[PDB]
């Protein structure tokens, strides 16, 4: 039994933290909607 | 028994007690989430229930109540935010410029955010409120960290 709760908004925040890289990466997509890298 | 918009947590009555699988969003009476957080299987809403409408396992996404509402995409130059909403914690805007899914039939983006998995289905949005994919699913790198691709369907 599954159910669902509501958590927000869906709205760009004027003061959000910035992190995470920008990697570029080589990958292939199975028909099991698998990424791996190549 | 709800249609609102925003952005819904994805909740499990397991064994003994409550646990949140993944995220969605709820968009024109869809609810969009990826497949493996419900695996196809239908959803409570209150008093309501949300049969799935249409799934792709090799898209790893899953529509309930209609069809596949966003259609917004990366413009592949602007940051974007993951709207993550992990169990336990509240909704948070995490900016970041995406990386690059280089793909035998193209380029997807990519966010290199590492969150728990059950931040799965959480949107990510451009500068325009829009949402242009669905967190969880991607590689782990060379060194042990998470990339995600950004899911998006089709309308």
């Amino acid at each position: 039994d599954m159910y669902i709760e509501r958590a927000g908004d869906i709205t760009w925040e004027k003061d959000a933290e910035v992190t995470g890289n920008s990697p570029r990466l080589d990958v292939a997509l199975d028909e099991s909607g698998d990424f791996s890298l190549v | 028994g709800e249609t609102t918009d925003g952005v819904y947590r994805v909740m499990t009555r397991r064994l003994l007690g409550s646990t949140q699988v993944g995220v969605g969003v709820m968009q024109e009476g869809v609810f969009h989430t990826m497949w493996h957080v419900t695996k196809g299987a239908a959803l409570r809403s209150g008093e309501g229930r949300l049969d799935p409408y249409w799934g792709d396992v090799k898209q790893d996404l899953v529509s309930y109540c209609g069809p596949w509402k966003l259609d917004a995409a990366w413009d592949g130059l602007s940051e974007v935010q993951l709207l993550a909403v992990p169990p336990g914690e509240r909704a948070k805007n995490i900016q970041t410029l995406p990386g690059i899914f280089k793909t035998k039939d193209g380029d997807i983006g990519a966010v290199a955010l590492d969150y728990p998995a059950g931040t799965s289905g959480s949107p990510i949005l451009d500068k325009c409120g829009r949402v242009i994919g669905l967190y969880g699913n991607g590689v782990v790198i060379k060194n042990g960290s998470y990339v995600s691709a950004i899911t998006q369907g089709k309308r």
